DNA sequence: GAGCGTATGGCCATACGCT
DNA sequence: GAGCGTATGGCCATACGCT
């Protein structure tokens, strides 16, 4: 058969490009995930690799996320995997590692045959309530599994650990932040819908890197809130120390984020021996677990440490500029959005899971409570209920007898039918009437959170402050005014 | 090997040339096909945009450097159509959106190098079953019967209607200018 | 503290040397399986990767092997798992493979992310009855998984697909069987426990390679089966076509059992090109799915082709000897074991699985038995039964009522406790009766087989020969006198 | 310094010591958990060359052998200076498994039959890592520095030889060419 | 200047015993 | 001889967009 050169480029590219953006490099708005990270965590989730449970080799969990949700290479899911796992990566790690996950030095973790991984406390917070049919699932690639599009999410994630993808025609570069700042900048729009990006600003600062360090100025971060897109400069933490007789040393113990501190240390060696640097006598990285990065820089007598310090800032990555844009898959499709664009779609994602929950959590509650009055009929009528049974040669017959006779549903005779003998005594029949009229005050509940929009607007607040009380933590980047 | 396995044909008006995407595939390839009249040439990773590339740097490249000494052709200005090793050069990619990247890759090589071949309907794309499974993991006799046999294959002939087009389309999908690109997506969307 | 030298190497070359003979190098002479085949058959088992059910990714399979059984490397486990699903590896394969498994050119397999596997219908009867209590279970290395020590096996495996293995001191190298005349030979064996190798040779004719060719003498043969080790020369199926103008050529239809085809033909060609051979024109690898292997050698006029093809023969391997060297775990350390010693050990193995699995079907038939008389108690009396249950408070005396007036046992009381509603049906009340008497024959088939040693043994030859039929095949490789 | 040796900041060998790490991502981590100034990793990749099989054009032409001569600067055979050494504690670093002890023999034998002085000179150790089944790639750097790292905590096993003459026939019995003296070892010793 | 992070896996050497 | 089969994985190049 034929086929045109233009169309067969159009077709193919077209099909590459959207495939990139909407199911490879681009997180999704809501949970803040790439389909590979969501992937890794259901898996995790589904094998029962919970914080509580020891720890499952990292071949066990590529293979199983590959097998069932994953159709690309395994080294791509373990690279992915261990990125989460990394306390320099990930403000807020979403996986719990053991064993060589890597370092700031830019080496790289073991093979996958020497590690060992589970999920962390935080990523429970992620996959809370996903069977409680909160979320939509799809089927997988081959159609033997079901999969999330969206966890649940219960704190925002996607402004958390950030996002850094590169697709075709577009890329992202969200920075990370803080839970506690950003919770309460949620909660503060839930409370004003026509909050200003300057208001929001007040709870939420800027970025809190994981490798914490300076930003230099709001004038980069209130650029990058307001339009999605600018630029915020990082600035390692250096301080300039009194060692000899005149003799002074600087120390680097906090370096920019996402910056390869060997890289760093190699650029600074490289201007000292090619004499665009003078001052320095001897460099070197003195970074260990409980002493953290530790970056010696010893000054040469009679020169000015204050002066050399400036010139690495400038002259090496000691000082790094973050280029915001903050892309993120809004209703499927890229979007650049701002930041309260960012907190709307995580609150409306918040709003529908708790919705879907409790709308669930009734379904069950009036299903259960339907079964309980068909037992109760049952119980107090159970000389007739045991005569109608052993009158009946079929269970069909015994079925139809119990519904005709006692006026009971399909599903109350074929509970009655599934009851054991042991639920006739004294205590077994008392159970029951306490479980009904605990169900009674339940039902309720959920539907006075079903039947105003604000009392299920605060309950979400509340399960949003409880996130922040348990898992928020101190400021590690400091914004320098 | 990872290199060309040729056919024993001496003739190139029955040669054909199969442009496999990846190892795994170039193996079973190599054991399904007419070892008479079918030539594999196993390709690994996303091929060199030859578009966004300097010329030191695309003949420096292993991948295109092993496919110009296949056909021995030649390329630019000294490209001999007379020089072909094969009538036929099919390009047997995964049924999946990288198989189509590295379609679209190869052909960026073969209009900006190679584009006599393409005007004398020498380019193919084969056509496997698009049953969710990747080239590598078929099996030589599925592989030969759907996509290499040629009773029962489907080949799709590439042929050049509009240069003018052509040159515009390569240089928007496949070029430096992103904003071309990132507009093209955005029309074409859904589809 | 010190450690001698001599002492040091005594001590862990000796711990090296015996784990590689008792677990990696050398099969168990029951199952005739290394413990990394055994650990690939048993978690294909455990997940359910039965043939009944779609082809599982390789890489899932290696994971769970490897983080439940198997510390070692990936890469070992997946290449042990593809020979497994290579029909000219294994004669009687015991993994089904779909993708790239390899070929006889040496072609290794795709890797583990490309491929699936599943087990073969024949593995399944080497599984067969393992949760019957016929085999013995241990604690796996980190001890948080149980694993079998050997595999039912109710067909003779060591013999079937043979083995090959290199140990420390030793070393292993059985061929591979017919299991039509294994099996035929095991009958043969339990009947007449006095057989001789010469007598057993009447139904195993020796080796039967995957690769079929051919066997030269029984002499090769005899020498193994008798010692347990010995040389059977084997050779390529090749034939020389008569042709035209006194012109001829050489067909190589089959090739020897483990020869490497492109290998033999660059060695043939090699020996062309230094002109070691003479009479040659051209060499061709014909080979096709159609046909099958085809190797065409084309003779010069002047030339003769029986003197050029049998010089092929001792100057390539076109020709290739294959050293027999019975090595098995017996009783868990390693022996040179002849033909009968092989079928006697392995007849015992079936002998202890049927009598082990009869023992563990008559607890089971025993306990329910006993809990069917109290059920037909219960519902010969389910009023009064009714009535015990109701007047008590809680489940403990109900428990105690029950069999303090119906002289029910503890298990019987629970048992009837446990009893749904939908037991006092007309029909369900009809199944008790049927399922008693017919336990009860059951019961008594059981003991017949555990009372009689011989009836005992005619179970065992009755399943053997079921095996057999269902997938005893042809003789592919053709024994020459 | 990716696959190759890491090497110590003093220059006096009695200061100075070398761990010979049992694969690629144990060196990694040991490279990380270690005291730069005194501690250098050497990472052994795969199994070592058994020189009791080899002839002396194979053991020089190994690279792996050649790593360790150029890392200790001693010299081989004939030719070797105990004097003339770059460390003092020469480190043998492996899994707490069957083919750790494996590896283990396996530089004892090279050091035996190439560098004996340097085992009566009572340079050579067995690094004492935690027994339990996982081995040192599957330790973390932390892990690693507090198990054996640290000459504080870790407990080495200084390699001595006390007769010579029996130590000649156990190295030519275990690691020599003669299946069948082994085979007998393994019959007997079980 | 170049490198961030998800995508498209063969090659190499060694132990061990037999022939 | 050299290679059978279970054991002890980093290196290399490419797409893509931003700064
Ligand atoms: C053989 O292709 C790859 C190369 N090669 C590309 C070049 C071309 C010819 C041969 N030599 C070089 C090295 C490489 F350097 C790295 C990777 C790689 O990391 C990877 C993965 O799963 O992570 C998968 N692949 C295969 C799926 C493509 C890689
Ligand atoms: C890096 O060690 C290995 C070599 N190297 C050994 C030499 C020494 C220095 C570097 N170059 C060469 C290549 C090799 F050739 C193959 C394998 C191998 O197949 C393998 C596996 O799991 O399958 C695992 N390993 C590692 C567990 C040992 C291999
Ligand atoms: C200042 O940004 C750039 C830098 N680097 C500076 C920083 C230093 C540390 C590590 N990298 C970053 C990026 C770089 F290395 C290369 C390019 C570059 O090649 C390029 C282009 O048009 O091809 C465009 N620019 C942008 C100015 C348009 C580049
Ligand atoms: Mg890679
Ligand atoms: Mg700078
Ligand atoms: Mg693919
Ligand atoms: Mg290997
Ligand atoms: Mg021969
Ligand atoms: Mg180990
Ligand atoms: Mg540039």
């Amino acid at each position: 058969n034929e086929r045109n050169i233009t169309s067969e480029m159009r077709e193919s590219f077209l099909d590459y490009a959207m495939s990139v953006i909407v199911a490879r490099a681009l997180p999704d708005v809501r949970d803040g995930l790439k389909p590979v990270h969501r992937r890794i965590l259901y898996g995790l989730n589904e094998q029962g690799m919970t914080p509580d449970k020891s720890y499952k080799k990292s071949a066990r969990i590529v293979g199983d996320v590959m097998g069932k949700y994953h159709p690309h290479g395994d080294s791509s899911i373990y690279e992915a995997m261990v990125r989460m796992a990394q306390d320099f990566s990930y403000r807020y790690p979403l996986v719990d590692g053991q064993g060589n996950f890597g370092s700031m030095d830019g080496d790289g973790a073991a093979a996958m045959r020497y590690t060992e991984a589970r999920m962390t406390k935080i990523t429970l917070e992620l996959l809370r309530d996903i069977n409680k049919d909160t979320i939509d699932f799809i089927d997988n690639y081959d159609g033997n599994e079901r999969e999330p599009s969206v966890l649940p999410a219960r704190f925002p994630n996607l402004l958390a650990n950030g996002a850094s993808g590169i697709a075709v025609g577009m890329a992202t570069n969200i920075p990370p932040h803080n839970l506690t700042e950003l919770i309460n900048g949620v909660l503060s729009l839930s409370k004003n819908p026509d909050i200003s990006i300057a208001e929001l600003m007040e709870d939420i600062e800027g970025p809190d890197f994981p490798t914490a360090g300076l930003i230099l100025g709001k004038s980069g971060i209130r650029r990058a809130y307001e339009t999605g897109r600018g630029s915020i400069q990082m600035r390692s933490r250096a301080v300039i120390e009194e060692r000899g007789g005149g003799r002074q040393r600087i120390v680097v113990t906090e370096i920019p984020f996402q910056v390869n501190k060997a890289r760093m240390i190699e650029k600074i060696a490289e201007l000292v021996r090619d004499k665009k640097i003078d001052g320095i006598t001897d460099l070197r990285d003195e970074t260990s677990l409980r002493t953290g990065v530790r970056v010696v820089i010893d000054v040469r007598k009679d020169a000015n440490a204050s002066v050399i310090l400036n010139n690495l800032y400038k002259q090496t990555p000691l000082q790094t500029s973050f280029g915001v844009n903050m892309i993120a898959l809004v209703n499927g499709r890229p979007k650049l959005i701002n930041l309260k664009e960012a907190l709307v779609h995580y609150l409306e994602h918040q709003k529908t899971v708790v919705r879907r929950r409790t709308q669930y959590n009734l379904r069950k509650a009036k299903d259960r409570a339907h079964i309980l009055e068909g037992l109760r009929i049952a119980l107090d009528h159970i000389d007739e209920i045991i005569s109608t049974i052993r009158e009946s040669d079929t269970d069909k017959v015994a079925m139809e007898s119990l519904q005709q006779r006692f006026k009971l549903s399909e599903k109350q005779a074929q509970a009655i039918l599934d009851m054991r003998l042991r639920r006739l005594t004294g205590l077994e029949r008392d159970k029951i009437e306490a479980e009904y009229n605990e169900l009674l005050n339940y039902i309720s509940e959920l539907e006075t959170i079903l039947a105003d929009e604000e009392v299920l607007l605060q309950l979400v607040r509340d399960e949003l402050t409880e996130i922040r009380d348990r898992f928020g933590d101190d400021r590690r980047t400091e914004i320098q005014l | 090997p990872g290199k060309l396995a040729d056919c024993s044909s001496k003739s190139p008006e029955e040669c054909e040339i199969f442009l496999v995407e990846g190892d795994s595939a170039g193996g079973s390839t190599k054991s399904g096909r007419d070892s008479r009249t079918q030539a594999i040439l196993p390709l690994r990773g996303k091929i060199l945009n030859v578009e966004k590339a300097r010329l030191d740097r695309i003949l420096n490249n292993n991948e295109i450097r092993q496919m110009i000494t296949a056909f021995g052709t030649g390329i630019g200005g000294d490209f001999d159509l007379a020089k072909a090793r094969y009538h036929k050069i099919v390009i047997m990619t995964d049924a999946d959106v990288d198989g189509a990247h590295i379609r679209t890759l190869l052909l960026t090589f073969f209009y900006r190098f190679m584009r006599p071949l393409i005007e004398a309907g020498y380019v193919y794309i084969a056509q496997p079953p698009t049953g969710y499974k990747g080239l590598g993991e078929m099996n030589a006799d599925q592989l030969w019967e759907t996509t290499m046999n040629p009773e029962h294959r489907a080949l799709l002939q590439v042929k050049l209607e509009d240069a003018i087009e052509a040159d515009q389309t390569f240089e928007m999908l496949m070029g430096d200018v992103v904003e071309n690109r990132r507009q093209f997506i955005e029309d074409n969307a859904v589809y």
